[PDB]
């Protein structure tokens, strides 16, 4: 089917530029148009920019000068950048398909002009925090199971689990982290019933395999 | 800038509800209103375009409709389903410039378990030690988290996250203390006491019992 691919850094110091990649497969990029759409932690959806099929440019106009969007046919992928970037700008960011069209509209009889764009398709979003890498401890109940597996303080946000290699999909409950006075994360991911529990952290590249057991 | 909406809106199971979404005869008054429904731990999903389509998979129960310059989203028959943040949006001045509302958060009125974990043996080998309880499936998301030691409770290093809405509609969290493996093992017993609408689901361990 059609998906949307948001591949950059998770990670990003003040005044300098954020790039981000938007990998498309499924469709081509002289087919459909692509948006940018952003989210702030406790915001609204915030308008940033799209590119057609033919090139053409078209960006928020508030964030017109610290913004550029281009993209590559052959690579299949579209690129943004963010300039001179500052502690608000720390975002969820979606890779997004829209479709635009400019709807003419004259008297009942026969200039005017009405503007369309929706979004069709949203990505998943990747959420940029503007190093510290996550220790692994595992965890069983004292004396069904419970077992767990929780990772300790990290920073930024986010670290993706999964239970021996994406092969246990079943009663696991990943859960949200706790922000703590020292401004270092925790969470933790519980299973229910050989178990080892694979944690990554985008910012820091690491990737680490922990056993549990009781 | 943004479009005006309720931001908070409350309706009850299986009942009709109304979200308003209101702006200028240069965005709205154009009138080719979009709506999009964000879950939590989900990616934003499009329910209509142009004032009364529906999109892909979207059940005609989402019904967008609009009257000059305010645009109303209804949602007929409602289900724990729907609770989410729906945000309308137009276009402004170009085809290429969006606004966005500021976004309702939708509410299903008429709908009606704790595990305890010790700090892991490698973790004391730094001589720190965290208790970790997790709580799962409660409903609605107002929990209080009390850590009890011997009978008395505790308040230092008490780091509790705010309720988050799992895939269930249903409100989880997580309450972690961050204590050393010498003043863990001083008391005798240690209780996570979250109440929830009056009951309290107590989860205890003791250090000693439990190696």
């Amino acid at each position: 089917q059609v998906q949307l691919r948001e591949s950059g850094p998770s990670l990003v110091k003040p005044s300098q530029t954020l790039s981000l990649t938007c990998t498309a497969s499924g469709f081509s990029l002289s087919d459909k148009a692509v948006g940018w759409v952003r989210q702030a932690p406790g915001k609204a959806l915030e308008w940033l920019g799209s590119i057609d099929t033919g090139g053409s440019t078209g960006y928020n106009p508030g964030l017109k000068s610290r913004l550029s969007i281009t993209k590559d046919n052959s690579e299949s992928q579209v690129s943004l950048s963010v300039s001179s970037v500052t502690t608000e700008d720390s975002a969820t960011y979606y890779c997004t398909t829209v479709h635009q069209y400019t709807h003419k509209r004259c008297p009942d009889g026969y200039a005017g002009s009405s503007y369309e764009l929706y979004v069709d398709a949203w990505g998943q979003g990747l959420l940029v925090t503007v190093t510290t890498a996550p220790k692994v401890y595992p965890l069983s109940s004292c004396c069904t199971v419970t077992l767990g597996c929780l990772v300790s303080s990290y920073m930024p946000e986010p670290v993706t689990v999964t239970w021996n290699s994406g092969a246990l999909k079943s009663g696991v409950h990943t859960f949200p982290a706790v922000l703590q006075s020292s401004g270092l994360y925790s969470l933790s991911s519980m299973v229910t019933v050989t178990f080892t529990c694979n944690v990554a952290h985008p910012a820091s590249s690491t990737k680490v395999d922990k056993a549990v057991e009781p | 800038a943004v479009l005006n909406q309720p931001s908070s809106v409350s309706g009850s199971l299986g009942q009709r509800v109304s979200i308003t979404c209101s702006g200028s005869s240069s965005n709205v008054g154009n009138g080719y209103v979009s709506w999009y429904q964000l879950i939590p731990g989900s990616a934003p999903r499009t329910l209509i375009y142009g004032d009364t389509s529906r999109a892909s998979g979207v059940p005609d129960r989402f019904s967008g409709s609009r009257s000059g310059n305010t645009a109303t989203l209804t949602i007929s028959s409602l289900q724990a389903e729907d609770e989410a943040d729906y945000f309308c949006a137009s276009a402004e001045d170009s085809s290429s410039n969006a606004v966005f509302g500021s976004g309702t958060t939708l509410t299903v009125l008429g709908q009606p378990s704790v595990t305890l974990f010790p700090p892991s043996t490698e973790e004391l080998n730094g001589n720190k030690a965290t208790l970790v309880c997790l709580i799962s499936d409660f409903y609605p998301g107002s929990v209080t988290v009390v850590w009890k030691a011997d009978g008395s409770t505790i308040t230092r290093n008490v780091e509790t996250t705010r309720a988050s809405k799992q895939s269930n509609s249903k409100y989880a969290a997580s309450s972690y203390l961050s204590l050393t493996s010498s003043d863990w093992k001083s008391k005798g017993s240690y209780s996570c006491e979250v109440t929830h609408e009056g009951s309290t689901v107590t989860k205890t361990v003791k250090p000693s019992e439990c190696s």
